[PDB]
């Protein structure tokens, strides 16, 4: 940002906004993904390939009676799991088995499994709303759900809400996953002051206690908050670390968000009131981050393991590590669009938008209102790999290259004279296109090309 | 997993002071449709802007703007009593009056 536009510093400044590691968060150690993930697998307990085909195959069973012993344990009036807890269970187990090569099969335990689950309720409680067990444990498989006349929230579970979290949170627990840190509802009074590391909220992983607010995050929209129904950044990283990425999902070519293709609810948006929090897996294919229909100013990332701000909320959309995501689209707000290593298509649609396409050749549209597209390197686009600027508009876009020249200029001639800054501003009328080529290098061939559709003037440009 | 209060649990009466300012309370409504009584204003002074919301989560509660989004969260603490920063690194408390 020293020497730079205020336009470059806004992209900057969002790009190392979530950054991890290597320093304190909120007086604690800044975890990266797979720090934390080393957290959430400390116990070292896993399910194993019992039958050696490369994938944990699971058994589950929803229980209709109590089971042999169920009065020893002290747990209270026994209760079935209903319809809908049924219905948000499977939702929660697919979106285990969507990221990791873990399967769940309802049935019995069977000869082929690798292991069997258990769900049901129970009413008497010393303090917690849900509970499960290590699949190391003798009762390997089992999580259960406070349900008695002063706890319903796990009789409602739903998409966004605590009900449907604790579903995901304690399956977590019967994959493998601990809490970030060393505490457990109803032993003492724990609080985030003394968590293990700053990222230990529920903007990082479902298994924490810890409110996003702690680090940051606003996932309140009208009035009340939401919780991520899936697994998050950190627990996506964790449960395949334990079990290997199932690289079949979603892997071709896939739309998040509006217009979803995703087949997920807490991948679908149809509402610009609708709360999204969720971290994209994604097996392969050509594939795009479809924010459209909110109105709110937006900062899209489409870097692997990175953050984004969605819908008007802060922090809330992420993209797990080792995934591509190719295209983005932004709404009726301001936003702020970045790509990534890959050929991005970037869309900022209505509204003042800045787009930065970063390495390889981009497609970025602007969209109406007055858009700046984003150049940081010199490789961002190049006369072999060159940036086309779908829409531009001359005397309203601009195009900042003060991450480049941070604003030493440019030197506008009529053919390359041999010196860094160089540049040429050309149009063809036959294509509708302009041309800017640069040589930064200063060996009297351009170096850098930016294609326009439309024409572009020296006083469309920022440098 | 923590059991989340629901908003009849935590509807009352509340007591708000600032650490080493014990003698300037606030007293605030909370109602079961999670609005505040008139009293919130009292907030005012802590917080620049006033709650207008707020909202249980499993582990503390949020005051949300007018809005609907801005939030000053605080911790539970242990029953009836939630804490959360203020002014810098001012410690609010919230007590059941
Ligand atoms: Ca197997
Ligand atoms: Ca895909
Ligand atoms: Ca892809
Ligand atoms: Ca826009
Ligand atoms: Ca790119
Ligand atoms: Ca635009
Ligand atoms: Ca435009
Ligand atoms: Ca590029
Ligand atoms: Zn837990």
């Amino acid at each position: 940002a020293n020497g730079t536009s205020s336009a470059f510093t806004q992209v900057d400044n969002f790009s190392h906004f979530y950054d991890r590691g290597n320093h304190l968060v909120n007086g604690k150690p800044s975890f990266t993904v797979d720090q934390a993930a080393d957290q959430l697998t400390r116990s070292g307990a896993s399910w194993y390939d019992l039958n050696g085909d490369g994938v944990i195959n699971l058994s589950y069973t929803f229980l209709t009676s109590p089971p042999p012993g169920y009065a020893s344990r002290g747990l209270g009036t026994f209760s079935s799991f209903s319809g809908l807890q049924k219905e948000q269970a499977k939702l929660s187990l697919e979106s285990w088995a969507d990221v990791a090569k873990v399967t769940f099969t309802e049935g019995p335990a069977a000869r082929g499994d690798d292991g069997h689950m258990t769900f049901a309720n129970f009413s008497a409680s010393n303090g917690g709303a849900a509970f499960a067990y290590l699949p190391n444990s003798s009762r390997k498989g089992e999580s259960w759900y406070l349900i008695n006349k002063d706890y319903d929230v796990n009789k409602t579970p739903g998409e966004g809400n605590y009900g449907r979290q604790t579903l995901t949170h304690e399956i977590g627990h019967t994959l493998g996953l601990s809490h970030p840190g060393d505490y457990n509802a109803g032993n003492g009074n724990p609080s985030y002051r003394d968590a293990v590391y700053g990222e230990d909220t529920r903007a990082y992983s479902v298994m924490s206690y810890w409110s996003e607010k702690n680090t940051g995050q606003v996932f309140t929209k009208t009035g009340e908050g939401a919780y991520a129904s899936a697994p998050l950044l950190d627990d996506i990283a964790a449960v395949q670390k334990l079990y290997g990425a199932n690289m079949e999902t979603r892997a071709g070519d896939t739309v998040y968000g509006f217009n979803s293709t995703a087949d997920r609810d807490y991948y679908s948006a149809t509402s610009a009131t609708d709360k999204l929090i969720f971290s994209v897996w994604d097996g392969g294919g050509n594939d795009t981050l479809d924010f459209s229909g909110f109105s709110q100013n937006q900062k899209i990332n489409l870097a692997a393991g990175s953050f984004s701000d969605v819908g008007g909320m802060t922090g809330n959309v992420s993209i797990a590590q080792g995934v591509t995501i190719e295209n983005a689209i932004g709404g009726s707000g301001n936003d702020l669009l970045l790509g990534n290593a890959a050929s991005n298509i970037l869309k900022g649609g209505a509204g003042n938008d800045i787009i930065y396409g970063g390495g390889g050749a981009d497609k970025l549209w602007g969209g109406s209102g007055s858009d700046t597209f984003v150049y940081r390197e010199v490789s961002d686009s190049t006369p072999k790999a060159a940036d086309t600027l779908m829409d531009f508009q001359t005397g309203l876009d601009k195009i900042d290259l003060t991450g480049i020249t941070h604003l030493s200029g440019l030197n506008f001639v009529n053919a390359f004279t041999g010196q860094a800054g160089d540049a040429v501003v050309s149009y063809n009328q036959a294509s509708n296109a302009g041309s800017l080529q640069v040589d930064f290098s200063g060996h009297g061939v351009a170096d850098f090309l930016i294609t326009t559709v439309g024409q572009v003037a020296t006083y469309d440009i920022v440098a | 997993s923590l059991m989340l209060l629901s908003p009849a649990q935590v509807a009352g009466s509340w007591t708000f002071y600032v650490q080493g300012a014990e003698q300037d309370a606030c007293t605030v409504t909370l109602k079961k449709d999670r609005t505040f009584s008139a009293q919130v204003s009292c907030l005012q002074a802590w917080l620049g802007r006033t709650p207008t919301t707020w909202s249980p989560t499993p582990d503390g509660l949020l005051l949300i703007g007018k809005d609907g989004s801005q939030s000053l969260f605080l911790e539970l603490r242990e029953a009836g009593r939630y804490e959360g920063s203020v002014e810098g690194s001012k410690t609010l408390v919230m007590q059941r009056a």
